[PDB]
């Protein structure tokens, strides 16, 4: 009688947009989601776990709006989300050990 | 300019 | 782009309640970017997708991952190569894994450059406890930059 | 122009099981998920935010296994998950300020 | 059986700045909706133990500072109407958060009413979104769903050496 | 005993 595992566990998936909607991309800066992900992860992986960094990404995305005058995208929005079956904090501990 | 995926 | 390092003190006070994550490399990371399409043509060139790709490759390398890259793949190629990636032997000696998928998509699936779909559930299954025993109990991160439908959120006024 | 909000944000949803699967309920102790949720929230709402408490719930569920000898559920497993559009930590601050 | 350990004042003082505002009395309204006895054409098994879940959550939410509303054995139509009525309540304008717990049988993306009819979860969350529920804009909204999402049983996997 | 939802 040994401890067994569910078929799927310990995953975290970040989505750039919500079910049924379009994810936004800037022709020069790239995707809003990737841009935010890189900004948060580069600055905070040192002291914030991944699910909490994805919350910071959510905050950035919630606050951004589209720039595309003359199209259905001007001032448009999007919202990112993440789903998690993680069972512990996920710290990346960058640069440790030195 | 912003476009969709 | 630069990744600030964590301090020894931070590691000492946080490693006990977190997933084990000290292997070098921290894990393998795969960045799969589809930018050029046309199969059903409703799949327009993803301008700016190149910036996304370069940004993630740099980020994951700086975070200590060994990065694999795939560009402009068909749905079948994605399935086969994602499976190849999930079966690599390195996963046994690393502590985590990263998979970033960037392309056009629909709810629950992403497009290959051929205009065909690969269901995300099939993707997650390749890394599950049954199919990928080498990553059992290890954190697996997925980042999906792809549309999940054609509704554009118009936004709502704050009251 | 005044910033607008996306249509949906600031929500966190905890699911007892994963897509395509059944969730388990014990006839005497109730559902595995609710039992775990109440255990963790009651002891940790004081010093842990909600998404982190749902991670502790995931840990309890991952380790549980079915007890139903002679049925299709014996030694079965389930995995809970949560999805979040929260934009900051969600602390419930129980008991503060005092009553 | 449940006891909620209180947070310390020092904890609040060092954590309120990076968290949602959550200090109102009540902390918010909470709705616990449990279906245990089903009677439609589509037969669904009585959810024994569902009573324990219901009382446990009512108690938990009360101890956490919420004004708890309860609903038991509702049809799909009744669930939709009453959840919409709940989301539209004026009391949300003076609280800081919301909790909705749904306990029943279900399928992927939907839950059953006692009549064996389905209510899509997307419609449920929509009732509380920024467009339809202005009173809860920018406030944390928690949902807990105890319901099956399919009929496949997970046999599990052995840990690999 | 454990039953399914």
């Amino acid at each position: 009688p040994k401890m067994r595992l569910p078929t799927r566990s310990d995953m975290i998936c970040g989505y750039a947009c919500l079910k049924g909607t379009a994810a936004m991309r800037n022709t020069k800066r790239g995707s809003w989601y990737i841009e935010a992900l890189a900004q948060v992860f580069s600055e905070r992986a040192c002291d914030m776990h991944v699910a909490d960094m994805l919350v910071k990404v959510n905050a950035l995305i919630k606050d951004r709006e589209g720039y595309a005058p003359g199209t259905e995208f001007h001032r448009c929005k999007e919202m990112s989300e993440y789903c998690s079956t993680l069972c512990r904090h996920l710290y990346l501990f960058p640069g440790h050990p030195p | 300019l912003d476009e969709s995926x | 782009l630069q990744v600030k390092p964590c301090t020894p003190e931070f590691y000492q006070t946080h490693f006990q309640l977190a997933y084990r994550l000290q292997s070098r490399p921290r894990g393998l990371a795969l960045v799969l970017s589809n930018v050029h399409f046309t199969g059903e043509k409703e799949l327009e060139f993803r301008s700016g997708g190149d910036v996304d790709h370069s940004t993630l490759v740099t980020l994951f390398k700086l975070l200590g991952y060994d990065v694999h890259v795939l560009c402009d793949q068909t749905a079948q190629e994605m399935q086969e190569k994602l499976q190849n990636f999930a079966q690599l032997p390195a996963h046994r000696v690393t502590d985590s894994c990263i998979v970033a998928l960037l392309s056009h998509g629909v709810e629950g699936a992403i497009y290959g450059v051929d205009g065909k779909l690969l269901q995300l559930q099939e993707v997650f299954q390749l890394f599950d406890n049954a199919n990928c025993p080498s990553l059992q109990n290890k954190p697996k991160m997925f980042f999906i930059q792809a549309c999940r439908g054609d509704e554009t959120d118009r936004g709502v006024d704050q009251q």
